[PDB]
């Protein structure tokens, strides 16, 4: 046999449904999400974390001239200077007065605590949801995993089951996404290639380790005034320092639907939202048939107290009459009214009391049991703690929102404009097909 | 120092995260001032809280419903009653003086 | 929870009330005041004899 349902998507809770076919007995089905990640498919760009500006031991040419090549190593600057005379601690360390040339080159490069301390620049796109689910059917228990697309069934011991496509697909990430440290954040970097000086992606490297290196931060050497041997330079502030310094908060309390993100695979685990189909199928090794079933009679519900809130408020009594003696499923054809006892031991002449919670702010629901349905009226009543650790187990459809006398105040109200406006029409047409036949 | 911080929780709910503590999640349920059984004005101080920008357009709906009602029932059958007075000028007597009673 | 109630002010005499929860079975509470003293703020002026 083959059943279909549609969830809602709030881990912890459960949905309950039943099952039923011809000539077999009801059996009860809750099932639950107890684990909901959404991982996207990265893809990585490149590593990037503070520089550190390394000037080699200038050189000097005595008597002579000095032009300078180009290398590929990141931002290197060279400049050569004429007619400087420099001394070291030995004075005069070049022996032409005043006609020698010097040379300054300067570059950039990796600091070595980057290997803890580099930021990561991602990409993501098209996150793919996975649920974590508890199937308990007919007295029986089974913990599966499956994906969330349509088409992929992941069974657990002759149980298959075809998660639909969730309503509301979306991810909490943007295009562009950063990581440093295990921090998401969401930010929107340069390119690989377009480096701003003094800004984010300010080194660039495919890897850590690599050896061609990218980096634009105006390095530009000044002329050297003092008689000492030494090449000023200046440099723009590090971009990586000046982004950590206004970085914001993390991804990890700013992002919506209750997520909670992680890093390693780059997840996001628990996410609450929307509604999921599944069609399941359930093997006949459960279906026990109503030929053997204990049948029941004279059942009639009745309330005794209810709130409605979040935790389980009301209370209902029950009365039952069965020819024999077993276990049969107890269950609320509404969806407003959420039970939670799944299953009872029936008895000749016994009563049950029951616990439900509910949104609507009166209860005219109908229960259920073994196969039989009974109906009974209340009144329910808003309660005091307006504050409670404990999520809401419904919804409230926005129609059973209101109450018996608050619905019927106003349907009386233009139920008699209405009439009122009918009888008059009645009356004019009646007059008038009466006259103008004179 | 030492301050108290208001916030505000919805149905969907709220979590906070005090130093280095644990995330505490708190989700809000209805305690609005009033009954919804109560017939009297207490019926409608509390559907005030709870969305109060459709308490406010149902009430207007169904007053100006019942006042276009009464309006265009009074309009209509008092048309009705100008179109039937053939008899005039008194010269006969009335047709039927119940008629007339339930009329004039 | 708390429950509001208005005992009268006669030492002695109890004054019964149950509370009521969803989901609990009710609960009774007694109330009696047992003696109750009345203090005011003093202030001497002198001592004659
Ligand atoms: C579990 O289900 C089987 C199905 O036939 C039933 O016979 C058995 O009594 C049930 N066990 C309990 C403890 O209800």
């Amino acid at each position: 046999f083959e059943h279909a349902t549609t969830v809602p998507n709030v881990p912890g809770i459960p949905y309950k449904a039943l099952v039923e076919r011809a000539g077999y007995a009801p059996l009860n089905l809750e099932i639950t999400v107890v684990s909901s990640e959404l991982t996207p498919s990265t893809n990585k760009e490149y590593v990037t974390c503070k520089f550190h500006t390394v000037i080699p031991s200038p050189q000097v040419k005595c008597c002579g001239s000095l032009e300078c090549k180009a290398s590929s190593k990141a931002d290197y600057t060279c400049r050569v200077f004429g007619g400087v005379y420099p001394f070291m601690w030995g004075g005069a360390q070049c022996f032409c007065d005043s006609e020698n040339t010097q040379l300054s080159e300067a570059y950039v490069e990796f600091a070595p605590d980057c290997t803890i301390d580099h930021a990561v620049a991602l990409k993501v796109h098209t996150a793919a949801l996975k649920v974590g689910l508890r199937i308990v059917y007919g007295n029986t228990t089974a913990h599966l995993d499956t994906f969330v697309n349509g088409v992929t069934p992941g069974s657990s011991r002759d149980l298959k089951v075809i998660a639909g496509p969730i309503s509301a697909a979306f991810s909490p990430f943007d295009h562009k996404v950063v990581i440093r440290k295990g921090l998401v954040y969401n930010y929107d970097f340069p390119e690989y290639g377009a480096m701003k000086p003094g800004a984010f992606g300010d080194i660039q490297a495919s890897s850590l380790d690599a050896t061609d290196i990218v980096a634009r931060t105006d390095i530009r050497l000044l002329k050297p005034s003092v008689k000492n041997i030494h090449v000023p330079y200046t440099q723009a502030v590090s971009g990586y320092e000046m982004w950590k310094n206004n970085s914001g908060r993390p991804l990890q309390e700013t992002a919506p639907f209750g997520c909670k993100i992680e890093v390693e695979p780059l997840r996001a685990s628990n996410c609450a939202y929307g509604h999921i189909p599944i069609s399941i199928d359930i093997p006949d090794a459960a279906f026990v048939r109503s030929s053997e079933s204990p049948t029941i009679l004279e059942v009639s519900c009745t309330v005794a107290d209810c709130i409605y809130s979040a935790d389980f408020g009301g209370s209902l009594t029950l009365q039952y009459k069965a020819d024999r003696e077993g276990h049969c499923p107890v269950h609320s054809h509404s969806t407003t009214a959420v039970l939670k006892e799944a299953t009872t031991h029936v008895t000749a002449v016994g009563s049950i009391t029951l616990h439900f919670s509910t949104s609507s702010p009166q209860a005219n629901f109908i229960v259920s049991l073994c196969g039989k349905k009974s109906t009974c009226n209340a009144e329910c009543k808003p309660p005091a703690d307006h504050i409670i650790g404990e999520p809401h187990k419904v919804d409230q459809e926005f129609q059973a929102a209101v109450s018996k006398t608050s619905w019927n105040w106003l349907l009386a109200l233009f139920g008699g404009a209405s009439s009122l406006i009918v009888v008059g029409l009645i009356v004019l047409v009646c007059s008038s097909m009466l006259i103008n036949t004179r | 120092g030492s301050t108290s911080r208001n916030f505000s929780v919805g149905r969907e709910g709220l979590e906070y995260v005090w130093g280095n503590h644990e995330p505490v999640r708190v989700w809000a349920q209805e305690s609005a001032p009033g009954d919804p059984h109560g017939w009297p004005h207490e019926i409608i101080i509390h559907y005030y809280h709870r969305h109060p920008v459709y308490t406010v357009i149902v009430l207007c709906g169904v007053a100006l419903a019942i006042l276009v009602g009464t309006a265009s029932s009074a309009a209509c059958i008092a048309k009705a009653r100008r179109d039937c007075l053939t008899p005039y000028a008194l010269a006969p007597n009335a047709t039927v003086p119940t008629a007339l009673a339930v009329l004039c």
